[PDB]
């Protein structure tokens, strides 16, 4: 694998996914942030323990160490 | 009523809409607000796509509350 750096991001909205493209993300889980920077709208996420990729949107995924821990 | 319509892209506007309007009457209240393609337009309440030819009551959506607009990659 060559995308190994799997940038970890945290879903705070809890999105069921009807389409197979589409990533259903419950909320609290953990994501991992594949492509970023291909779309604004809509980004490429996999569930880390579900291993599902897939669209989902860009403000309900919310990267971890960046802004969620300045404390 | 009135519902917080935020765009992916940070514009958060206001919408004066009718509980029984649907998301099609909405997306049009929209075209005419900001001018923005309902196709395009995937509105997202508590994680719920919203369907055009449902209406605010439909998915069960209260006045005053946050609804996400994200758009689809059409735009793009």
């Amino acid at each position: 694998m060559a995308s190994k750096s799997k940038k970890r991001g945290i879903v705070q909205y809890d999105f069921m996914a009807e389409s197979q493209d589409e990533l259903t993300i419950k909320s609290g889980d953990k994501v991992y942030i594949l492509d970023d920077k291909k779309s604004k709208d809509w980004w490429m996420c996999q569930l880390v323990d579900s291993g599902k990729s897939g669209l989902v949107p860009a403000q309900f995924i919310e990267p971890v160490r960046d802004k969620k821990h300045t404390e | 009523m009135q519902i917080f319509v935020k765009t992916l892209t940070g514009k958060t506007i206001t919408l004066e809409v009718e509980s029984s309007d649907t998301i099609d009457n909405v997306k049009s209240k929209i075209q005419d607000k900001e001018g923005i393609p309902p196709d395009q337009q995937r509105l997202i309440f508590a994680g719920k796509q919203l369907e055009d030819g449902r209406t605010l009551s439909d998915y069960n959506i209260q006045k005053e509350s946050t609804l996400h607009l994200v758009l689809r990659l059409r735009g793009g």
